[PDB]
């Protein structure tokens, strides 16, 4: 048929499209993860402290969380692909049927068993063995 | 465009009201653009007009946004058009006796 | 609760032009396209055009081409036709409509407005 | 090195005159000469740079032009204020030396 | 084709306003200040002209409040000496200062410099006579809103600071009358380029009304001074030792600092009180308009002291992230 | 003429000189955006590391827009949208040869937020998920 | 604004060394080069070196090698001659001189002092 | 910058004993490092991206 062009769903406003789709609106979501904006006679400091308290914790969650994403491989994130290979004992479905036919919140309540093992493998396997292989490749 | 009346020899208040509750700066003048009284924040200062000795304004309203003009010992000749210049608006009233 | 609230019926001179608004209640508005057709008084559906809610991307028919234009406001959720060059044809009921746009194409009309009365 | 000559040395001129004063290069400098004015008792203030483009400051009956070996500068109309002595110089290649001079009267 | 290419670090800078933080030295209510730079770096930027508005400035509200607040606590259980506060700016905002000597106030600056922070000014607590204030070069100054609105108010900066001597026989004041004569010619002449070449030109008292608009009201080595003014502000000039002795009173209980509804009590402590202390501006207040002119002395709202001083700096916000077309394919 | 090497202008000193001469010097700005190191009423400690506070914030939310939009070696890096032609058409040697940035931006500042629309989108939707094409094999 | 203040007036013997200074107000002292100039009472002006303020670099005339050094102290905004060995050609005016330096090359000296008697 | 050889370097010593002695030498390769690639990786990729 016929088309104009792509649409702006909104923040956390693809959760219950397709996987595919929802792949293609992961850059709306990272925006709002750190948001930013925000923006008597001095007898004390109650909402001074907490708001702030408040925003060093954002700040130091974000900031977690990219040094989770640059142990890992990569850092030119929001996609890329590594070598570990996918077991069948984590929920053998086929591709279709992940792909197609789930939302991500679907998706997350059969992985919420298997995060540890899946960053424990992703914690060692592209960081070691990638690593140590470029120097034995550069001897000319 | 107000009008308000007044007697021989007595007190008239002259009533203008800012949009918020808030003492900020205020100036009271004739028609012929003399000044009779203002503020320099809660200072209250008078103009060379020949109202000078009569002029009283209320300090406790300030805080409420009304910034009234008392006059007292009311004759005949002052009987003028009044401007309130309050941030660029001009609250004209107008004086009979 | 998807609804589309319009303005109200406009009587105009042939020669001049209308301006007619439909705001949005119930769904987000940057995330479906939105056709404005219209029904001349005993007779069938006619399309005018569509617009972009996002991007401001405009499709007029070429029948109406420069003579029926489309605008948007995301502040207000609102989109505004304007209709210039009245003639007598355009005597008639107009509304808006949402389009369901599954898969970045045109899939069906599912929400329509209560109509404009334009004579 | 680098030798200019600044021809006359000492030029006679009433107020109101035309007056173009010569510079010469002993090899090609290409365009790269300053134009300075100095009264007796202070420093010299720069009039061209780049030898055809004025200095901010000066007004515009100064002007030079030139390139290669010949430059020269031009006051269309001579004020009492403009007798001084007037220097060019180059800066295409080490060392950077002054010219003769020449004094207005 | 050109494509979009994306720099980071764009010296380019917009209007907006934040929080400062005081800086002043390693007494009166500064103790609780950062220590200032041994040697301020300011850099000047040439080919850069853009506009200044000391009426809109947003910095005088900040020192205002800061001001009333540290003098609040500074009176209420100590010594008043004003003290020289810098005003510094966070990292990523910058502080532009204008050094051209012709300002009238607003408008654009065609020489400008970035200075990490301001010079110290002390919080002077005056009405009518500028004291301890920073001088302006060249010529008298006069700066305004509104030179043909009579509801504004003029602002007179000087170039030569008048003498001024407290004393407390009732308490007076001595000034130099010559000079004083000098400068206020001085300031005649600046109000006739922007009058007219014949106008005749008055200075009377106040209009009269509060004790403390109507007289100088100021504090002389924790005294408070209010001194009648009329010996000073009378004088007129055509349409083209000696000493000064000014007598004061010292009132109980005031109002003073720009507070509502105010009553506090405060008696002389010890000894004779005399200071010495520079005018270095004026504050005028312009009243069958045709030839005469007649200036009365005015102050009272606070701000207009701290506008009068800090009208040189103004706040940005660097944008560090730019976008432009070149010829590039990745 | 004869040269002796570059000088240096400063913080903010690129306001004045030309875009191709102010692409050179980003680094040294870009070095004291956060500045770093730094080192009963409470001033010192409150209301001053909340200037901290917001100028992390700042940078942070600004070296992720960088790397949103993915190149993160950054300073300078290109990109596969169009320029469009309508937004203050000149010539490359009227803007990076005779033009600075502050005028740039006083013509370009109309135009922020829908380059930043395309900028956020259409390369990172387009560069993307046609490697996951392109490794099938 | 943008003018060079050094120091005064120095009188010393044959054989020694003096030091002058020159210090900059009205710009920044690391944007710009800086030359120096020497005139006998009398004659012509004379040209011993330049120096750049950011990095200390030094060039110096090739009569004058071994013979005068230039230093310099971005702490102060002051760059510093010295000449050693004193003879009696030396005794004159010495001007320091801010070069214009567009594009990385000498350009004009458009900032000057107001001179230094050395006897 | 302490001219050692790899059997010095890699297999026999800690980080502690390597920094004790590029303590001194901390800036001189951090400037480097600062300007040679970071000068000259980049102003080359522009002229490889006319063509
Ligand atoms: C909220 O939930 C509703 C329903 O649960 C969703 O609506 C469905 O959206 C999907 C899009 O993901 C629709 O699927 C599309 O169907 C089109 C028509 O399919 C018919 O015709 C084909 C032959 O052409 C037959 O094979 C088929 O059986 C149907 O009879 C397809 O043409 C579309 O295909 C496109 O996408 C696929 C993706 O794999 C590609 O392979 C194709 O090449 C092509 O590009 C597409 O599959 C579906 O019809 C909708 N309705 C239902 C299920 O009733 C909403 O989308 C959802 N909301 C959001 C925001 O996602
Ligand atoms: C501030 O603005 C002035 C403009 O008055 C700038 O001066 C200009 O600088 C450029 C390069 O620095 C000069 O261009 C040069 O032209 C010569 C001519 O042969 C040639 O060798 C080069 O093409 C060189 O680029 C230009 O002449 C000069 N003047 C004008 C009027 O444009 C100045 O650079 C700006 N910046 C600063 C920091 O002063």
């Amino acid at each position: 048929a016929v088309g104009i062009g792509a649409v702006f769903l909104g923040f956390l406003g693809a959760a219950g499209s397709t996987m595919g789709a929802a792949s293609m609106t992961l850059t709306v979501q990272a925006r709002n993860l750190l948001s930013g904006i925000v923006q008597h006679l001095l007898k004390l400091t109650v909402w001074g402290i907490k708001q702030l308290q408040a925003r060093v914790l954002a700040v130091e969650r974000y900031l977690r969380d990219q040094q989770l994403l640059g142990i890992w491989g990569c850092s030119g994130k929001l996609i890329c692909c590594t070598n570990v290979p996918w077991n069948s004992s984590w929920s053998n479905r086929n591709l279709s049927e992940i792909w197609d036919n789930m939302t991500w919140l679907q998706w997350d309540k059969e992985i919420s068993n298997y995060t540890q093992i899946i960053y424990g493998l992703l914690e060692e396997s592209q960081n070691q063995q990638e690593k140590n292989e470029q120097d034995l490749l550069a001897l000319d | 465009k107000k009008v308000v009346l007044g007697k021989k020899g007595d007190t008239v208040e002259l009533t203008c009201t800012a949009s918020q509750k808030k003492s900020i700066q205020f100036h009271w003048k004739n028609s012929n653009q003399i000044k009779i009284l203002g503020n320099q924040g809660s200072f209250l200062t008078k103009g060379p007009s020949k109202l000078n000795d009569r002029a009283d304004s209320r300090r406790s309203l300030w805080d409420q946004g009304n910034f009234p003009l008392i006059i007292k010992n009311l004759k005949i000749e002052d009987s003028d058009t009044y401007i309130c210049e309050v941030e660029d608006q001009k609250e004209e009233v107008q004086l009979l006796v | 609760q998807e609804v589309l609230v319009q303005s109200g019926a406009e009587v105009k001179k042939p020669g001049a032009s209308v301006k007619v608004s439909c705001r949005a209640f119930g769904y987000t508005f940057t995330g479906n396209a939105l056709h404005w057709v219209r029904q001349a008084p005993g007779q069938g559906l006619e399309w005018l055009g569509w617009i972009n809610p996002h991007s401001g991307d405009t499709t007029t028919s070429q029948k109406f081409q420069g003579r029926v234009y489309m605008t948007r406001d995301k502040s207000i959720n609102t989109a505004f036709l304007d209709v210039t060059r009245l003639t007598s044809d355009d005597t008639g009921i107009y509304y808006c409509a949402r389009d369901k746009y599954y898969g970045n194409e045109a899939v069906g009309m599912d929400v329509w407005g209560q109509g404009t009365s334009v004579t | 090195d680098i030798q200019l000559t600044q021809s006359p040395s000492f030029l006679s001129a009433s107020v109101g005159d035309k007056v173009t004063i010569t510079c010469r290069a002993s090899q090609g400098v290409r365009n790269e000469l300053a134009w300075y004015q100095q009264k007796p008792g202070k420093a010299p203030n720069l009039l061209i740079y780049y030898a055809s483009t004025l200095q901010s400051g000066v007004p515009s009956r100064f002007s030079a032009t030139g390139s290669g070996t010949h430059f020269t500068l031009t006051v269309s109309s001579l004020q009492p204020e403009d007798f001084a002595t007037y220097f060019c110089q180059h800066m295409s290649s080490y060392p950077l030396t002054f010219g003769g001079g020449t004094k207005v009267e | 084709n050109l494509w979009v290419t994306v720099y980071y670090g764009v010296p380019v800078w917009k209007d907006a306003e934040t929080t400062l933080f005081c800086a002043s030295d390693a007494v009166w209510a500064t103790h609780a200040c950062v220590p200032t730079d041994p040697n301020p770096q300011e850099i000047h930027l040439e080919n850069v002209t853009e506009e200044f508005n000391m009426w809109k400035n947003n910095m005088v509200e900040q020192m205002h409040t800061d001001i009333i607040s540290l003098w609040d606590q500074s009176l209420k259980p100590v010594s008043f000496e004003p003290i020289p506060i810098h005003y510094c700016a966070p990292a990523g905002f910058a502080i532009l200062k204008c050094k051209d000597k012709k300002f009238n106030g607003t408008g654009p600056c065609p020489s400008v410099s970035t200075v990490q922070c301001t010079h110290g000014i002390k919080p002077v607590v005056s009405t009518q006579l500028l004291l301890n204030g920073s001088l302006a070069e060249e010529e008298v100054m006069i700066r305004s809103e509104n030179i043909t609105n009579n509801a504004k108010n003029i602002l007179v900066q000087f170039n030569t600071p008048v003498q001024i001597n407290c004393t407390r026989r009732q308490a007076h004041c001595n000034v130099s009358k010559a000079t004083w004569n000098e400068t206020l010619g001085k300031v005649v002449k600046q109000l006739r380029k922007h009058f007219g070449n014949n106008t005749i030109i008055r200075f009377a008292n106040s209009s009269g009304g509060d004790l403390e608009v109507t007289t100088h009201s100021f504090n002389c080595g924790g005294e408070f001074f209010y001194c009648n003014t009329s010996g000073l502000f009378n004088s007129t000039w055509i349409s083209n030792n000696d000493s000064i002795t000014l007598p004061c009173r010292i009132k109980q209980i005031i109002n003073m600092w720009q507070r509502i509804g105010q009553a506090m009590y405060a008696p002389p402590i010890q000894g004779v009180i005399r200071c010495v202390s520079n005018i270095t501006g004026l504050i005028l207040t312009r009243d069958t308009n045709s030839t005469t002119e007649t200036f009365r002395p005015g102050g009272g709202d606070m701000r207009d002291n701290w506008r009068s001083e800090l009208y040189k700096y103004k706040v940005v916000k660097i944008e560090p992230l730019g976008v432009a077309p070149t010829r590039c394919k990745r």
